[PDB]
RNA sequence: AAUAUG
RNA sequence: GCUUGAGUCUCGUAGAGGGGGGUAGAAUUCCAGGUGUAGCGGUGAAAUGCGUAGAGAUCUGGAGGAAUACCGGUGGCGAAGGCGGCCCCCUGGACGAAGACUGACGCUCAGGUGCGAAAGCGUGGGGAGCAAACAGGAUUAGAUACCCUGGUAGUCCACGCCGUAAACGAUGUCGACUUGGAGGUUGUGCCCUUGAGGCGUGGCUUCCGGAGCUAACGCGUUAAGUCGACCGCCUGGGGAGUA
């Protein structure tokens, strides 16, 4: 959720939020429709993943 | 016979009636058919999230084989109870002690 | 095994947000994750451990 | 599924000796018991077509058999329709 | 369902030859047997056995060439769903007379080599290559 | 961005 | 007559199997009210629009209908269509385990019958988003399109009707046989069990591949291999799945 850094947190640089996934999970819901969408996605990117 | 595994939320602020309402529920379970194998009232606890902005009900779990009637009956006095929120009940157990 | 009444547990398998840790970290085999998850639904149902918080 | 008290309670009764279970008749009394049971189920709902699937199963097959023991012997078949209640 | 365990037999000989493999099982019955019987008269087989009462499994032991299946091929002519009968004055033959065809008739399974010379006609079962 | 015909 | 096929009983397993009913979080918008003030919104680039009649913004509550993030998987289940919140009731089937019984009761099936996404139609409800139609503003040579702002039928529910899809693995169904690896998924016996272990055995399923086959591409113990049983369908393209 939130920062809630220790005592010297120093000009407010985020080393929780940082490691977080940030905007990556903001942009997936986001993304303009989904309903029909997701059919050819499968099995596609996990063929990829072999040695 | 089907076991039962009964949980529900009461009132925080209801306490002093909680042993009252306690023995109104599991006597007109146990009259029936209905045997104990668990009963337990917890007690307040805080919660993990406020339902509505209420805050620290107490939870009463119980394991009773019973007839489809007063489960129903139950479930009828969880939905009638206006001082009775969440409530659950679920399959078999085969009964057990402890471990809250 | 599986009773959502592990809440001491099932802490474990939870993030900052309430969000659920998968299969492929937990240390977990396909079975045990899907009734991990049930009883996961069943302790957020009754404010035990929390959908989320926010 | 039919109660184990029903399966335990038919095999004494329509069957022979003990332990008569794969017996045509005691099978014919078990899929018609069913049937008769899963009748009120389908008498509410409805929409279940796949449920209907399971019932129109068992139909089928005693209806089958009942052409076995036809073929066997008439009298027994005929004696069986009769005390079950069945067929036009 | 195994509608026919007697072009099934002749199968898992065809296949029994392409895998090289000498022993091949099948359940027995008496034709099976007597078609056995003539697949060892002829030569192209070397021995059968059988084990069973309840369930009886024949065991064919195949033979092989030097560098090669012993048998070149093997087909059923006469297929279960259709029945073909053939006469006492015009038999068939395989391999311009080289192979063998199975013949039922009246006095029994037979070669075509031996019924012709029988003198009787009757149903092809198989060409054995 | 955006770009038609032989 | 018999039992290995098939059917069936006893004890279990797994599971978005199906219907029916109740119930939840979470999210959007509207509605009502509080604080706060000239922009807001929208675009590759802008305008139409919204806003000093106090918006957008922020906060508190309420109302209403929808859909189930996460986990969810090159996972599961279901005849096929298809099915992902929670709980119950009714209720389908496959598979294992040992053991038992019946004794070919089987396999396939034109005609016939049932089920069968999405769109659409009948009657009465409901309608938050979105979105044909349709409107307007942009773009453009033209733009009745793409793009953008609104926005009705419809999308939702009950009960009926329509019976059609690239309803596709573009593989008809059933059964036997024929070298495998590395997996996934799921039961169960054997063992020194010291282990999120070891030695096995069944069903289903994914990727890669041997012989072989194939016109090639590729398929390949789940065959498009090697065979049997039965049913469907094909005979140049267009004219036409039309008269």
């Amino acid at each position: 959720i939130k920062v809630r850094e220790n005592e010297p947190f120093d000009v407010a640089l985020r080393r929780f939020k940082r490691s977080c996934e940030k905007a990556g999970v903001l942009a997936e819901v986001r993304r303009r429709e989904f309903y029909e969408k997701p059919t050819t996605e499968r099995k596609r990117a996990k063929a990829s993943a072999v040695k | 016979m089907r076991h039962y595994e009964i949980v529900f939320m009461v009132h925080p602020d209801q306490s002093e009636q909680v042993p009252g309402m306690i023995e109104r529920y599991t006597a007109a379970i146990t009259g029936a058919e209905g045997k104990i194998h668990r009963l337990e009232d917890w007690g307040r606890r805080q919660l993990a999230y406020p339902i509505n902005k209420l805050h620290k009900a107490h939870y009463v779990l119980m394991n009773v084989e019973a007839p489809q009637e007063v489960i129903d009956e139950l479930e009828t006095t969880f939905r009638f109870n206006d001082a009775v929120i969440r409530s659950m009940v679920m399959r078999t157990k085969h009964a057990v002690t402890e471990a809250s | 095994e599986i009773d959502y009444k592990d809440i001491a547990t099932l802490k474990n398998y939870i993030t900052e947000s309430g969000k659920i840790v998968p299969s492929r970290i937990t240390g977990t085999r396909a079975k045990y994750q899907r009734q991990l998850a049930r009883a996961i639904k069943r302790a957020r149902y009754l404010s035990l451990l929390p959908y989320t918080d926010r | 599924s039919l109660s184990t008290e029903a399966t335990a309670k038919i095999v004494s009764e329509f069957g022979r000796d003990a332990n008569d279970t794969g017996s045509t008749e005691v099978q014919v009394a078990l899929l018609t018991a069913q049937i008769n049971h899963l009748q009120g189920h389908f008498a509410e709902h409805k929409k279940d077509h796949h449920s209907r699937r399971g019932l129109l199963r068992m139909v089928s097959q005693r209806r089958k058999l009942l052409d076995y023991l036809k073929r066997k012997d008439v009298a027994r078949y005929t004696q069986l329709i009769e005390r079950l209640g069945l067929r036009r | 369902s195994m509608q026919d365990p007697i072009a099934d037999m002749l199968t898992r000989i065809r296949n029994g030859q392409a895998a090289n493999k000498a022993a091949v099982t099948m359940p027995s019955s008496k034709l099976k047997v007597a078609i056995a019987n003539v697949l060892k008269e002829e030569g192209f087989i070397e021995d059968f056995k059988v084990e069973g009462d309840t369930k009886p499994e024949l065991e064919l032991t195949l033979k092989y060439f030097q560098g090669k299946a012993v048998v070149e091929s093997i087909q059923r002519v006469s297929r279960p769903g259709l029945r073909i009968y053939k006469r006492k004055d015009e038999l068939p033959k395989v391999m311009a007379g080289l192979g063998i065809a199975v013949v039922s008739t009246s006095k029994g399974v037979m070669t075509d080599r031996a019924a012709r010379q029988a003198g009787l006609g009757g149903e092809i079962i198989c060409y054995v290559a």
